DNA sequence: TGCATCAGAGCCCAAAA
DNA sequence: TATAATGGGAGCCTCTGATGCA
């Protein structure tokens, strides 16, 4: 009933490794990867493609899926085909298949046996914007990375290497997923630096620092303007569903007008303007109404240069400017006489 | 100029002025939305021969039913002694109407 | 109640002090400021293994001050903290 | 628990293969398996172990449930339940009835039971969960975006863990996390702890919350609405009124009828046209 | 609210009053031209400033919101005519 | 009461910092983060009922 | 035509995909610098429609009478912005997920069809217990495994992986 | 089979903020 | 990218109907 408690119980069913067991699994994993490289040489087949086939057979029929990197769609037909090329190897070659198979198995066990380590690291990162289980899963992701890169020859225990990768994975997740507006990981680093810096400055100064004081503390390149710009980018949005006083009766979003959809008055006004504009353009020639529409964008919305408008009507860049001026002149004359367009000037 | 009569050089309504609904308290301009020059407005502006301004009138006005005598104005910019505003805010003006 | 904070590192509480307000009451209302005092706490860090003692007065932030008439100024606005009736602890 | 099959020559299986009694193991068919099990190929001991175990298909989650839902012939289950409707026991007849009513519901309607399990999750149009810049240039956004974000993150992580062949513990934790994430989006708080934004106790508002309740879509915006051409003021007694009359303040009436007043201002010369009339009223 | 230049809330109980009076067109105005019917409210303003009578209303936008919110819940909501053929209240905009 | 809550939270950060840091160079200023405390009081005064 | 009836029915995964104008592949919302929507994110203009009327995202096709064009560069249809209230997206789950209404609304509809209690349906959906599709001749404690039987983790592993043991 | 136990369902309007 | 590190942490009313029990 409690998703954390459940996961913790499952984690506790895989016994921790002895130093011997730990070294053995790590050793088998390293040997298996070397075998996959070797099997690549023999066959002339993609090392990654081979690895997925080996891994497919260990995990079982349960998990079979397309892999983004594989050039061929990976389905039981192809893994049987490729597995049969592997089962066609001579005894001294076919043994590398057995090595690879046993490698994947040990990889699985090594990961499963270190899962409690991730939990003990992840529990320390709560409250930074990721849920506990989310932190556990990203931490687990780092543990997988760690198992593939671990070099057992160095005689260091596994926990030593994993912890680096697990910490790295959790910190990347927090930087990547914690914000509704996503921020580049490096920019988050600068923001966090500014926080630490400002908090230090407030601890010596007995008050919150100004923008200028932070710029000093940040070193060269930083002025007060830049501290302010950085804080602006770092602002997180607020919920439209934020309650507003009263009781449980109103939402913050209910007080926000909609500026996009026109109000009845605004919509009406813009429509009437288009129709009155067309009325005046029908009093011109077809060519001089099109010239104006093309120059001011009442077509595509962009204002064409004289060279482009001239090229569409076949005239000189000076000519299209001229027919525009008599168009505006005829237009200007009709306006002082008929007073149609006066009210739209606001 | 009738509309701006009671605003000082800086755009703030003068102390002692009587303000009625619709009157400008603080004049303010905002840069037009990036869509802004509608093609309809481009042709209209062209007819009267007035370039469409880059900024729009966002001035603070007296709401319906309110108004009175201006008894105070407070103006706070960024970069003046003693004042630091929330990030992004250049200046804040407060007008007290009695 | 909170101190001492144990593990061989142990942090113990000595005493706290409240400074004077950075701005007077009227000024806070003008500037949308909270009328408040800086709070500091004298703490001594002890290493139970080594015996090493580093002692310092750390700044804990500000605490809002009540005016003479029993109210507060919080972000420039005057506020009242209403007493709350409830069931007394006991058996 | 394994059978030991020593081999002199090459072995035809490999570690991880599953095997039934009689399958050829090594040495061109000479040695074969006596039991059901999982093949473990020992190159040191020069023996093929087969660990006794079955090819059983057993699953967890909505994937298992979806299969069982697909494997329903509703006509057949109707027959079974019809036979049950004759049983002497009062409780027995009742239980077959409740079941039979859901079955018949699906039968008449044309809905397949497996649709109660989601594969593609719909995404609401953005303007109904907006991200808007408020007055200060600050952003205000609907809770649904965070609920969707949780879902997408966990789904993508699930895709990655699957492609990299993580152990079942990792995949199971991830899958159960994925179900909970869909749950929060559709009806948050229904099962388990309500998902909240960080540093707030406020449950995020899910689709179910939007639809239902006093503040929900039906009662707030559908069976009732805020309206135009409306006003409010303090009431005062009007003894001089005839029964069909009320006193209406002129300033109220000018706003409520404003469009009508603009047109009438055009008939009379008070303004050149409707646009100028409105500008005069500002 | 007055500060937003708001309209008055015509709530559940107010609709009942209009229902008990049998004022179907008055009520329909409240539900459409005077609220969230976008085409309707736009058309009504233009008609009033032109001296024409207000036009027949269209679908209230908050019903469309309700439909899309039910689609987000994996429920298919279909408007039908008397022949049980689908009627499209989005006028082709949401269908490929 | 709100002060006490913020103080308990501040202690969590302190205890957590007394492990991951340097066992040699640590002051009380490096060990104590007051943000949890400031927030509890700021929360009470601004948003309490 | 006049609306005389409103039907409500379940939606297939196929139908949910037929509504959808695109898959939302990223938790991103809008870009922190440009404030424009992130491609493939929740606000993406390539999926739900243009933010501005008859204007594509990059602004190659900016005017009317181009209704229906989809800009090759930015991928956005030139149409009315009102469509961002209408067009649905979708997320393709890597594993099916139950719609909680059909799980937690008692008596459960899924549970009722399959003769599964509230506890049993919980245990399968939330990964507490296995359910058997094909026993393939399994036996546990002397009795054959029957289809639609619930197995614990310990029970499944003994069946699936065997009962090996290590003694220190 | 008839009784108990628990999970889930509701709990005034408008106004204001 | 390498000393070793391996299982979390918290809490404040009535009716109706299904579910689990002699
Ligand atoms: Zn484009």
């Amino acid at each position: 009933s409690d998703p954390v408690r459940q996961y913790l119980h499952e984690i506790g069913q895989v016994p921790l490794l002895t130093l011997e067991e730990e070294v053995e699994l790590a050793r088998k994993v390293e040997e298996g990867m070397e075998a996959i490289k070797k099997l690549s040489e023999i066959t002339g087949l993609d090392p990654d493609l081979i690895r997925e086939v080996v891994r497919a057979k260990i995990l079982g029929s349960a998990r079979v899926r397309h892999i983004p990197g594989l050039k061929e769609t990976l389905d039981p037909k192809t893994v049987e085909e490729i597995d049969q090329k592997l089962k066609s190897l001579p005894k001294e070659h076919k043994r590398y298949l057995h090595i690879a198979r046993e490698g994947e198995a040990a990889r699985q066990h090594l990961i499963e046996a270190n899962l409690r380590l991730v939990v003990s690291i992840a529990k320390k990162y709560t409250g930074r914007g990721l849920s506990f289980l989310d932190l556990i899963q990203e931490g687990n992701q780092g543990l997988i990375r760690a198992v593939e890169k671990f070099e057992y020859k160095r005689r260091f225990k596994f926990s030593t290497y994993a912890t680096w990768w697990i910490r790295q994975a959790i910190n990347r997740a927090i930087a990547d997923q914690a914000r509704t507006i996503r921020i580049p990981v490096h920019m988050v680093e600068t923001i966090n630096k500014l926080s630490r810096t400002a908090r230090q400055l407030q601890q010596e100064l007995g008050r919150e620092p100004t923008y200028e004081e932070i710029a000093e503390a940040m070193g060269p390149g930083w002025d007060a303007k830049r501290v302010e710009e950085t804080l602006k980018i770092a602002q997180e949005p607020v919920s439209l569903e934020t309650p507003i006083g009263d009781e449980k009766d109103s939402f913050y979003g209910d007080f926000i007008p909609d500026e996009h959809l026109p109000s009845p008055v605004d919509a009406a006004t813009q429509s009437l303007l288009s129709e009155e504009l067309e009325k005046a353009l029908s009093k011109l020639s077809e060519r001089e109404a099109m010239v104006l529409k093309l120059r001011k964008g009442l077509i595509d919305g962009r204002e064409h240069t004289l060279e482009e408008v001239g090229a569409f009507f076949g005239v000189t860049r000076e000519r299209i400017r001229q027919i525009e001026n008599k168009a505006l002149r005829k237009l200007k004359y009709h306006e002082s006489r008929t007073r149609k367009l006066r009210d739209f000037l606001d | 100029e009738a509309a701006l009569r009671d605003l000082d050089e800086e755009g703030v309504v003068r102390i002692g002025a009587e303000v009625k609904p619709g009157d400008i308290l603080v004049g303010r301009t905002s840069f037009k939305g990036e869509s802004e020059p509608t093609p309809e407005e481009r042709l209209l502006r062209s007819i009267f021969g007035e370039k469409a301004r880059d900024v729009k009138d966002t001035s603070l006005r007296v709401p319906p039913g309110e108004g009175g005598i201006v008894v105070r104005t407070v103006r706070l910019r960024r970069g003046d002694p003693g004042v630091e505003l929330k990030p992004g805010v250049r200046e804040v003006v407060r007008v007290y109407v009695a | 109640e909170t101190f001492p904070i144990e593990e061989g590192l142990v942090l113990d509480f000595l005493e706290y002090r409240l400074g004077e307000p950075p701005f007077p009451q009227d000024e806070c209302r003008e500037k949308d400021l909270t009328y408040q005092a800086p709070l500091y706490a004298r703490l001594q860090l002890i290493h139970k293994d080594t015996g090493l003692i580093k002692e310092d007065e750390v700044f804990l932030g500000h605490i809002p001050l009540m005016t003479e008439d029993g109210s507060f100024i919080i972000n420039g606005a005057d506020r009242v903290i209403v007493s709350q009736i409830h069931r007394s602890p006991g058996v | 628990k394994a059978r030991v099959y020593p081999f002199e020559d090459d072995v035809e299986v490999s570690t991880g293969d599953r095997v039934a009694p009689g399958d050829v193991l090594a040495d061109g068919g000479k040695v074969k398996s006596d039991v059901y099990g999982r093949v473990e190929v020992d190159l040191v001991r020069n023996v093929v172990r087969v660990v006794e175990s079955y090819d059983i298909d057993a699953r967890m989650g909505a994937e298992a449930i979806q299969q069982l839902l697909k494997e329903l012939d509703l006509e057949a289950l109707e027959k079974e339940l019809l036979e049950e409707m004759k049983h002497p026991s009062r409780a027995r007849r009742a239980k077959a009835r409740k079941r039979l009513e859901v079955v018949r519901a699906f039968l008449d309607s044309g809905n397949r039971p497996e649709w109660m399990i989601l594969e593609a999750v719909p995404v609401l149009p953005p303007d109904l969960r907006p991200m808007v810049q408020v007055d200060g240039g600050r952003f205000a956004t609907s809770d649904l975006n965070d609920l969707y974000r949780r879902l997408i993150n966990r789904n993508n992580r699930l895709k990655k863990l699957l492609a990299q062949g993580a152990p079942e513990i990792i995949i199971r934790n991830e899958k159960r996390m994925l179900q909970e994430a869909v749950d929060a989006l559709l009806d948050n708080g229904r099962r388990g702890a309500p998902v909240t934004n960080p540093g707030s106790d406020r449950p995020l508002r899910s689709l179910t919350d939007i639809l239902s309740g006093k503040q929900g879509r039906f009662r707030q915006n559908l069976l009732g609405k805020r309206v135009d051409y409306s006003g409010r003021s303090v009431i005062v007694v009007g003894p001089q009124l005839k029964l069909h009359q009320c006193g209406l303040p002129k300033r109220m009436a000018l706003e409520l009828f404003k469009p009508f007043l603009l047109k009438k201002m055009e008939e009379k010369g008070i303004a050149p046209n409707v646009k100028a009339a409105r500008r005069m009223l500002e | 609210g007055k500060a937003q230049f708001g309209g008055q809330r015509f709530g559940e109980m107010e609709v009942w009053a209009l229902e008990a009076y049998g004022a179907a067109h008055t009520l329909q105005e409240m539900l459409t031209l005077k609220s969230d019917d976008i085409e309707g409210r736009n058309a009504a303003y233009e008609a009033i400033i032109k001296g024409e009578d207000v036009p027949e209303p269209s679908v209230p936008e908050s019903f469309r919101v309700l439909v899309k919110e039910l689609q987000a819940l994996a429920l298919d909501v279909q408007t039908l005519d008397e022949k049980d053929n689908p009627v499209d209240i989005f006028e082709g905009l949401a269908s490929k | 009461d709100q002060f006490r809550v913020g103080l308990a939270r501040l202690a969590r950060g302190v205890r957590e910092r007394m492990l991951m840091g340097s066992e040699d160079s640590l002051t009380p200023a490096k060990l104590v983060n007051s943000r949890p405390l400031e927030a509890a009081i700021r929360e009470f005064f601004s948003r309490s009922q | 035509k006049e609306v005389r009836k409103v039907r409500i029915a379940l939606a297939s995964p196929e139908k949910i995909r037929s509504w959808s104008y695109g898959e939302v592949e990223k938790p991103e919302t809008i870009n922190y610098r440009t404030l424009k929507p992130e491609r493939d994110g929740l606000f993406d203009e390539r999926i739900f429609g243009p933010i501005k009327d008859y204007e594509c995202a990059c602004g190659k096709y900016k005017r009317q009478r181009f209704e229906g064009k989809v800009c090759e560069r930015c991928g956005v249809e030139v149409t009315k912005s009102i469509v961002r209230r209408y067009r649905m997206g979708h997320i393709e789950l890597a594993t099916p997920a139950a719609h909680i209404w059909f799980v937690k609304d008692v008596p459960s509809k899924i549970g009722t069809l399959l003769d599964l209690s509230a506890t049993e349906l919980e245990q399968v959906l939330y990964f507490s217990k296995y359910i058997v599709l094909d026993p393939k001749g399994a036996i546990l404690n002397g009795v054959p495994v029957e289809k639609r039987q619930l197995l614990t983790d310990e029970e499944y592993r003994e069946l699936r992986y065997g009962k090996q043991e290590t003694y220190p």
